[PDB]
């Protein structure tokens, strides 16, 4: 027996671009302070560029990982794919958002100088891209990634998928209406359990509060003494005199540009490890969703049969679909058969005796046939194999060359 | 970021735009600004982002299609 | 460019402020011009050291894509080429490399009638490898990327379970060769 299960893996794939003020968050409305920073060489054009690149990084990464098609799918009008429930999935346009109830549980769920810029794709395109790439994954099987799309039909679809993992189709078409209730029991349980853990949101929560954390650290570096004799433009520029005024002010903007170069810094290796957990959220969106992967550990734990992404604020999660066998049985094997002399091998599986009777089964699930030389591919002779067992074998058309 | 109400002008949601007009209709996006808003030169024109063709395929339950 | 800085000292050159000024006022200028030449060289070692790091990633990801869709054919989807992998070839340009992915698309459709099983003598029958596929009056089997079609055959069919648990069956005949072959 077979139990399907839904797992959830949370990838970020994109931070808020962000924006600096550069002269006038070292210090605002002085001539001095142009005078005296306009020397400096080019320590404000490096800051400028490294962070406005960064912000083109991140609109190539919010690109990369959700454009992966170049349509924009529709849904058929038909909800009845099968016996399948695919309502906590396949977005409805009755919500004012256009978003799945997965989608809206997760969005409820997470929660000077300085310039925080807006992203291109905003939140309403991110969910119309993760429904075009939902209808892509349901109506048109995986030959949509390759290619035009094509039609197929959703029980044959789950078919090809355990064809994909060495198991025959047929077991699926003798249990349709239990995988049809375990899958539907699975995404119930699944919406149930994404609201109440509250700890299953750590990446999204983190990177969100490292970014605000990390704006908030630079402002409450913005008023501190650096060694100076004030923190106040306003009270170093008239009380003292420009002798020792040019001194103190240039070391409280030393001061203020090691701060503001060492938060660059900081957003630079941020920057660089969001952007390798999006390659890697860009790689599972193109093999976990658009096909079907047969490494394992890689689409969810056990063997893949597909996957659903949903939109998340500022990231990726996915819904793999998994097949988790169960319900042991103890049997007795041989690694060939003996008969007439000759050894016989199995084509697909192995042969398997529960008592004094032998069978062939498929290698991932319990299914009995008959030895037949339709079965076996016959090789050498009975004097080598180590552990072989003598039985007969039955010929096909025996009670038919004679009849 | 500006909210230009004292400093043809089209208001987006990313600040103030000055000299590009507002077209209904939508095109590919070529020079991007944000939120949703992209301008090219056709005057320069801003418009809504297009994601792409809507190509919706037909399903039923017992139609197939292979390549030949 | 960085050499031509003031540093918000005198000037930009060593051998003026020792020629023209006394050394305790040197020492202050030369100071100030050393720390600053010494941040200036600071930061650009911290941006070959990030900017290194990247290419060491892509370098990295071109190895992978060298050793997994050269030296052999990747069956991972999408991940050298738009479509379905066939082969690829390496070529050497400077500072980097250039694939050149050779790909399979499956373009001009043609959409069919089909059916999960065939149900015939009162037991079903499944397709081997293949998909089956009607075009309106009889049956084909066909391959689920190429549309060659073929007569079902007990041959290229497996047999399993009878014709009420299976949904969606049809009923048609199946061509066994035993029944031309016996006869003759
Ligand atoms: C395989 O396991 C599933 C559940 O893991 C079984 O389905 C349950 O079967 C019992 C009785 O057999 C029913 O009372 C339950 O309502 C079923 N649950 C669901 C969700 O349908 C299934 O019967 C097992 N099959 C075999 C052959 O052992
Ligand atoms: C999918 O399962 C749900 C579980 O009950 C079915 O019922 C929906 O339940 C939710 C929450 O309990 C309600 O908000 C919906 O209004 C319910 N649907 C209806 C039609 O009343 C739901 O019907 C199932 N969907 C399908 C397509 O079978
Ligand atoms: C091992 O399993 C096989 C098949 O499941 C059993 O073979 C059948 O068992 C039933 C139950 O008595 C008999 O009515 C059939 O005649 C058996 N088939 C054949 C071809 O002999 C077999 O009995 C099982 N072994 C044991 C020790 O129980
Ligand atoms: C469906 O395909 C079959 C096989 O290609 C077609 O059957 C052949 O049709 C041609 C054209 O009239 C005849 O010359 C052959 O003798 C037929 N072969 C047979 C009957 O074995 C069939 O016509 C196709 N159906 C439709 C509606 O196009
Ligand atoms: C199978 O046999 C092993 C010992 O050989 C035992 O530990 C295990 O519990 C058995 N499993 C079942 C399902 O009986
Ligand atoms: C039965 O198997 C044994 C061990 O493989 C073998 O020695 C013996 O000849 C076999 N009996 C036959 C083939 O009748
Ligand atoms: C700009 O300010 C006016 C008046 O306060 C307000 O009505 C308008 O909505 C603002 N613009 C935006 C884009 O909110
Ligand atoms: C598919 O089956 C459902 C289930 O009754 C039915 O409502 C629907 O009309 C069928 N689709 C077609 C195209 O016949
Ligand atoms: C699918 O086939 C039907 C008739 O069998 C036809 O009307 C429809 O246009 C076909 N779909 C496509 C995409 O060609
Ligand atoms: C197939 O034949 C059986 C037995 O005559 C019948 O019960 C069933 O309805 C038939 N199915 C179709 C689709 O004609």
């Amino acid at each position: 027996n077979f139990t399907i299960s839904v797992t959830t893996e949370i990838l970020p794939v994109s931070m808020t671009k962000t924006s600096v003020d550069c002269t006038m968050y070292i210090c605002g409305d002085s001539t001095e302070c142009s005078n005296l920073l306009l020397q400096y060489g080019s320590f404000c054009t490096q800051l400028k560029r490294a962070l406005t690149g960064i912000a083109v990084e991140q609109d190539k990464n919010t690109q990369e990982v959700f454009a992966q098609v170049k349509q924009i799918y529709k849904t058929p009008p038909i909800k009845y794919f099968g016996g399948f429930n695919f309502s906590q999935i396949l977005p409805d346009p009755s919500k004012p958002s256009k978003r799945s109830p997965i989608e809206d549980l997760l969005f409820n769920k997470v929660t000077n100088g300085l310039t925080v810029l807006p992203p291109l794709l905003t939140d309403e395109m991110i969910a119309q891209y993760t429904s075009a790439l939902l209808a892509g994954t349901i109506t048109s099987g995986w030959t949509f990634g390759a290619g035009p799309a094509l039609q197929i039909p959703f029980p044959m679809q789950m078919a090809y998928r355990f064809n994909g993992i060495g198991v025959t189709q047929n077991v699926l078409y003798e249990n349709q209406k239990l995988i049809a209730n375990q899958f539907n029991s699975a995404i119930g349980k699944i919406q149930d359990s994404l609201s109440s853990t509250p700890s299953a949101l750590g990446k999204l929560q983190d990177v969100v509060n490292h970014n605000a954390q990390a704006l908030n650290t630079l402002v409450k570096q913005l008023s501190s003494k650096f060694g100076a004799i004030s923190s106040v433009l306003n009270d170093i520029l008239s009380r003292l005199d420009p002798p020792e005024a040019e001194v103190q002010i240039d070391r409280l903007i030393t001061g203020r540009l090691q701060s503001l170069q060492t938060y660059v810094t900081q957003q630079l290796i941020r920057a660089a490890e969001i952007r390798a957990s999006a390659n890697l959220a860009a790689t599972k969106m193109s093999e976990c969703v658009l096909g079907q992967s047969k490494r394992v550990d890689f689409c969810g734990k056990g063997y893949h049969l597909m996957s659903f992404p949903q939109s998340a604020p500022h990231g990726v999660v996915f819904l793999h679909v998994t097949y988790v066998p169960a319900q042991e049985k103890n049997f007795t094997t041989a690694p060939a058969i003996c008969h007439d002399g000759k050894a016989h091998f199995p084509r697909e599986g192995v042969f398997v005796s529960n008592g004094t009777h032998w069978f062939v089964t498929q290698r991932n699930f319990y299914e009995p046939q008959i030895i037949t030389t339709d079965n076996t591919f016959v090789s050498g002779n009975c004097d080598v194999v180590i552990g072989i067992v003598n039985n007969t074998v039955y010929d096909p058309l025996q009670p038919e060359l004679d009849s | 970021g500006v909210n230009c109400t004292e400093v043809n002008v089209f208001q987006t949601r990313a600040g103030c735009l000055i000299g590009a007009e507002y077209v209904n209709n939508s095109y590919e996006c070529d020079i991007p600004i944000g939120a949703g808003i992209c301008a090219s030169y056709q005057s320069i024109i801003a418009y809504t982002m297009s994601l792409g063709a809507e190509n919706s395929v037909a399903y039923s339950n017992n139609s197939i299609a292979i390549p030949t």
